[PDB]
């Protein structure tokens, strides 16, 4: 692709009897978090979470903090409205999540924008790819849709995604270029773990890679072993990089028929590995 | 309401070498709702100094968090993470297996 | 930078 993304992820959660709903936001460029805000912080403020954003001046942090405080209030009204749209009790805890942002290509041009919401973990409403129209999941979301149509909300959302979001993403990519534009390839190896006299596990490891997107596959005699491969979810190491493994159970003596194939944007060419007994 | 139970992985930042300082990670993902309690354990006792990442979520709306602490592994010391969530009828303990 | 002036659902 050469492409990049910026995303904001908001979570509001009600907690009847335990105060007003908590609002959390995090911002990402690609797989790198760069800001947070938490309404339960002793002094809620947007805070930097990557080195390259620390250079933004006080006006940045002050503006953004005001935006999140207003957003938290709007989300509290949204949660009240949603409880009513679903005929729900005031006794229960409910969750509103929102995700929005933009994708750009290597030249900085908009590829697409996103602006969508979920209620209790279920898709609720989304801005369509055209940035003009909405898709509502159910008759409750159709209320929101009618209100947002009447107010021409999508126009403001389009303007943000095509203007602000792309312009600030481009700035972040320039300021963070040494890390955000650097792919770190996986360090790979294969381990062997006897299970019984007649079978063993071959585990293909990928360590230390960024971004998180990777493909690890095993082949037997050149045929992909999809149903027989155990994959773990890609996981963060805590130093910006990610880890993953894929395993297969193989008959004793047949190890050399199996190859692990690794694809990652940090690799000029995909890797083929095998178990190397010493 | 539809809930999702956490997936749990316990692992180190760096390949483990006995007596070398590292970080122990407990990655909890795929869960909904977002309230979750995670302890890291050394020989069954709660480690005090544990940090965690800021709450985020995946494309499918499910939440994920990384809990982590510095540790120096040894041959004998046992590490684990213990997770509680509304989907669990008792806390789930996942032991650290340096091979996983 | 986040979006300003969002509307309630």
């Amino acid at each position: 692709m050469g492409s990049h993304s910026m995303r904001y992820f908001y979570t509001s959660v009600s907690r009847p009897g335990r105060g007003e709903p908590r609002f959390i936001s995090v911002g990402y460029v690609d797989d790198t978090q760069f800001v947070r805000f938490d309404s339960d912080a002793a002094s809620p403020r947007e805070e930097p979470r990557a080195p390259w954003i620390e250079q933004e001046g006080p006006e940045y942090w002050d503006r953004n903090t005001q935006i999140y405080k207003a957003q938290a209030q709007t989300d509290r009204e949204s949660l009240r409205n949603l409880r009513g749209y679903y005929n729900q009790s005031e006794a229960g805890s409910h969750t509103l999540q929102s995700m929005y942002g933009c994708d750009v290509g290597p030249d900085g041009r908009l590829l697409r924008g996103h602006n969508q919401y979920a209620y209790d973990g279920k898709d609720y409403i989304a801005l369509n790819e055209d940035l003009r129209s909405w898709t509502a999941a159910d008759t409750a979301a159709q209320i929101t849709q009618r209100k947002w149509e009447a107010a021409r909300v999508a126009e403001q959302d389009r303007a943000y995604l095509e203007g602000t979001c792309v312009e600030w993403l481009r700035r972040y990519l320039e300021n963070g270029k040494d890390t955000l534009e650097r792919a770190d390839p996986p360090k790979t190896h294969v381990t062997h773990h006897p299970i019984s006299d007649h079978e063993a596990t071959l585990r293909c490891w990928a360590l230390g890679f960024y971004p998180a997107e990777i493909t690890l596959t095993w082949q037997r005699d050149g045929e992909d072993q999809t149903q027989d491969t155990e994959l773990v979810e890609t996981r963060p190491a805590g130093d910006r990089t990610f880890q993953k493994w894929a395993a297969v159970v193989v008959p004793s003596g047949e190890e050399q028929r199996y190859t692990c194939h690794v694809q990652h944007e940090g690799l000029p060419k995909p890797l083929t590995l095998r178990w190397e007994p010493s | 309401m539809i809930q999702r139970t956490p997936k749990i992985q316990v692992y180190s930042r760096h390949p483990a070498e006995n007596g070398k300082s590292n970080f122990l990670n407990c990655y909890v993902s795929g869960f909904h709702p977002s309230d979750i309690e995670v302890d890291l354990l050394k020989n069954g006792e709660r480690i005090e100094k544990v940090e965690h990442s800021d709450l985020s979520f995946s494309k499918d709306w499910s939440f994920y968090l990384l809990y982590y602490t510095e540790f120096t592994p040894t041959e004998k010391d046992e590490y684990a993470c213990r997770v509680n969530h509304v989907t669990l009828s008792q806390p789930k303990i996942v032991k650290w297996d340096r091979d996983m | 930078t986040p979006q300003d002036l969002n509307t309630m659902l």
